[PDB]
């Protein structure tokens, strides 16, 4: 389909026993990281429980230790029930809006308003449309519709006859009509009428007739974020800015009104509030102004849980000239609990490579998996994982059905790991342009 | 003052004319269009031989003439000189056809 194979495609969940929060040694595509997966499952529990507002969790650990994987596992194990916003900290440096406004919109995106509504929908195969069009139009007309179980005829009001002519509704068309709006969606063409569709090309699909009653109440559970309500109220087609962007800085008094109205809908029981998650990937790309805003945004009642990942050690905080752990100011780190991801053992690398060799269509011979595991220890999990794809392409060039050691060796030879790449750089320092701008082009 | 026959005189003259004759009583071109109109709903770009539609007039006129005879017996069984739609409906239903 349109989803290709990607680095996280094998993550199907968090891999944790829902009855106990005990992490299984591997399941759902996660291997090891058990203590970190247990902690993320405790966070996941209190996300679903909703009662706790504006807690922040940092996932801290060396690169490739599964920090994004655990974040993706939580997203896959929340699903559609809960809003889940992913933010790269690079994204808030907008030219359209100040970074605290961009960071406000991200918090607003992570609270859902859940609204349950009904409508009568009429659905069936058109047996006939008669419209007289009697000079003017839409004067009178009759609609006959059937399911497999019923047939009925309807006199149409003139603004429904406009809708029918607008949708060029024809005998044999399978339609749904939302009655209160009066919009007509043509779900398809009935197969029994196929010969009447003389203009439709042979690529055309056909359907069986709808089943049961022509009319029923269908109930829709909408979830709309606070950000969407904010943007809708900004201007006469405010929602249109939810797509193009081109929201300005939305005025604070609009948000304050909406917070009051959503509290009214909750107290009236018309709507429910569904707190989600905001995940801030590589949070150390934020600067000191951002962290000062976050500190108090977290104290709002309508704050999501915020989950964060950092590769950084004791490192320079952006927008200042001093250093702190994770690159995050201590006053912000006081508001945050930290989950640590550790490096992998060789057998866990073997399992992750095996999983990645299942997610791509690759057969690894047992010695090729052993060699990739050895390369994984020596050159890192990500590099060996990229040798899987490379080896399959080399094997296919030699038309082999399984990837052999010869293919992994060609991969290791053709594509350098980060350390050999650095060693190549440290040898070529006269040919590579230095930090001084100096370079020699002679042989 | 011009003559005028009694109600039922020319009906009998018409019966005695059409039971004596064999020529077809439905008009040709109006029946061709009915056949082609019906055929369109089964398959586009069909053709009919002239003999195929003329064979098909002869079949259906005989069906209608034969049905009217059965309905006329249903009328006179109701002691009516006048055939009515429920006579058609009775005749076909006895025939297993309605
Ligand atoms: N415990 C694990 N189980 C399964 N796959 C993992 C695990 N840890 C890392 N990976 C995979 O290895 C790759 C690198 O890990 P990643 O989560 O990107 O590390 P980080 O985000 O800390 O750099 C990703 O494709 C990820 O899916």
């Amino acid at each position: 389909g349109l989803n290709l194979i990607a680095a996280h495609s094998h993550i199907r969940g968090l891999g944790v026993d829902a009855d106990t929060l005990e992490p299984r040694p591997s399941s759902q595509g996660l291997v090891g990281q058990e203590k970190a997966r247990k902690a993320a499952a405790v966070v996941l529990e209190m996300i679903k429980q909703g009662k706790i507002a504006g807690r922040a969790v940092l996932i801290a650990g060396p690169p490739s230790t599964g920090k994004t994987a655990i974040a993706m596992g939580m997203a896959q194990s929340l699903g559609q029930d809960v809003p889940f916003t992913t933010l790269a900290a690079s994204e808030i440096f907008s030219l359209e809006m100040s970074k605290t406004e961009a960071l406000t919109q991200a918090f607003r995106k992570s609270i859902g308003v859940r609204i349950k509504e009904e409508s009568e929908i009429m659905e069936g195969e058109v047996v006939e449309i008669q419209i007289d069009r009697s000079t003017g139009g839409a004067k009178q007309g009759k609609l006959t519709i059937k399911t497999t179980d019923m047939e009925a005829i309807y006199d149409m009001g003139s603004k429904m006859i406009d809708a029918m002519t607008k949708e060029r509704v024809m005998a044999g068309d399978i339609i749904s009509i939302d009655k209160s709006s009066g919009k007509i969606t043509k779900l398809g063409r009935s197969y029994a009428r196929s010969r009447d569709y003389d203009a439709m090309g042979v690529d055309t699909k056909f359907l069986q007739c709808p089943e049961g009653e022509l009319q029923k109440r269908k109930e829709v559970v909408h979830t709309v974020s606070l950000h969407e309500i904010d943007v809708i109220n900004s201007r006469t087609q405010g929602f249109l800015a939810l797509f193009s962007g081109d929201t300005g800085e939305i005025r604070s008094e609009i948000r304050d009104q909406i917070n009051t109205k959503v509290a009214e809908w909750k107290e009236e029981g018309k709507a429910e509030i569904v707190p989600g998650v905001l995940f801030i990937d590589e949070v150390h790309m934020l600067d000191i102004e951002c962290f000062s805003y976050i500190n108090r945004a977290l104290e709002s009642d309508l704050a999501p849980i915020v989950i964060m990942a950092s590769n950084r050690g004791v490192s320079r905080i952006r927008g200042t000239d001093y250093k702190s752990p994770h690159g995050l100011p201590l006053d912000f780190l006081d508001r945050v609990v930290i989950i640590n991801t550790h490096p992998y053992t060789p057998d866990e690398l073997r399992q992750i490579l095996s999983i990645r060799a299942q997610e791509e269509e690759v057969d690894l011979t047992p010695d090729a998996l052993a060699l990739l595991t050895k390369i994984g220890q020596e050159a890192g999990l990500r590099y060996a994982s990229n040798l899987i794809t490379t080896s399959q392409l080399i094997a296919a060039k030699r038309r082999a059905k399984q990837v052999g050691v010869e293919d992994v060796q060609r991969s290791f030879k053709l594509f350098y790991d980060p350390a050999r790449s650095v060693r190549f750089v440290q040898e070529s320092e006269k040919r590579l342009i230095g930090n001084d701008g100096v370079v020699d082009f002679s042989y | 003052k011009p003559h005028r026959y009694r109600p039922g005189t020319v009906a009998l003259r018409e019966i005695r004319r059409y039971q004596k004759s064999t020529e077809l009583l439905i008009r040709k071109l109006p029946f061709q269009r009915l056949v082609r109109e019906i055929a369109q709903d089964f398959k586009t770009d069909l053709r009919f031989q002239s003999s195929a539609v003329m064979a098909l007039q002869e079949a259906c006129e005989a069906y209608l003439v034969g049905l009217f005879e059965d309905t006329n017996l249903c009328a006179i069984h109701a002691k009516r000189v006048t055939i009515m739609p429920k006579d058609i409906q009775l005749a076909r239903r006895i025939r297993g056809e309605r």
